[PDB]
C-alpha cells in the first residue's frame, strides 16, 4: 500500500522528416580523383568543394 | 565593570515586557529525479545502454 513515483509522461514520435538544402549538382569526382596530373607532395594542391 | 562590594545588592524597581522574534526552518523542498530523462532524454540507444 502507498503512492509510488513512476516514469515521467512520454510521447512517442509518429513520423520522421528530413530537411536538406536545394542541391542538384553532383560533386566533381572526375576532376579530383581522375585528374591527368597530380601535384608533388612539397607543393600539394588544395581544391574547394 | 560591576561595583562588587561586601555588603551591597542591586534589586530592580521596574521591569520591561520584551517581545523578540526567532526563525527556524522546519522543512525543505521535496524533489524527484528521472534518471532516463536526465541522462539520455529520448535516445532509445542511451536508454538501452
Ligand atoms: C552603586 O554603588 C556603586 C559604587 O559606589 C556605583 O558604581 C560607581 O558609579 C559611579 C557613578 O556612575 C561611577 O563613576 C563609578 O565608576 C562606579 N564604580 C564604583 C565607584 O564602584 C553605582 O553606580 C551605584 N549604583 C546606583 C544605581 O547608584
Amino acid at each position: 500500500k502507498g503512492i509510488y513515483q513512476t516514469s515521467n509522461f512520454r510521447v512517442q514520435p509518429t513520423e520522421s522528416i528530413v530537411r536538406f538544402p536545394n542541391i542538384t549538382n553532383l560533386c566533381p569526382f572526375g576532376e579530383v580523383f581522375n585528374a591527368t596530373r597530380f601535384a608533388s607532395v612539397y607543393a600539394w594542391n588544395r581544391k574547394r568543394i | 565593570s560591576v561595583a562588587y562590594s561586601n555588603n551591597s545588592i542591586a534589586i530592580p524597581t521596574n521591569f520591561t515586557i520584551s517581545v523578540t522574534t526567532e526563525i527556524l526552518p522546519v522543512s525543505m523542498t521535496k524533489t524527484s529525479v528521472d534518471c532516463t530523462m536526465y541522462i539520455c532524454g529520448d535516445s532509445t540507444e542511451c536508454s538501452n545502454l
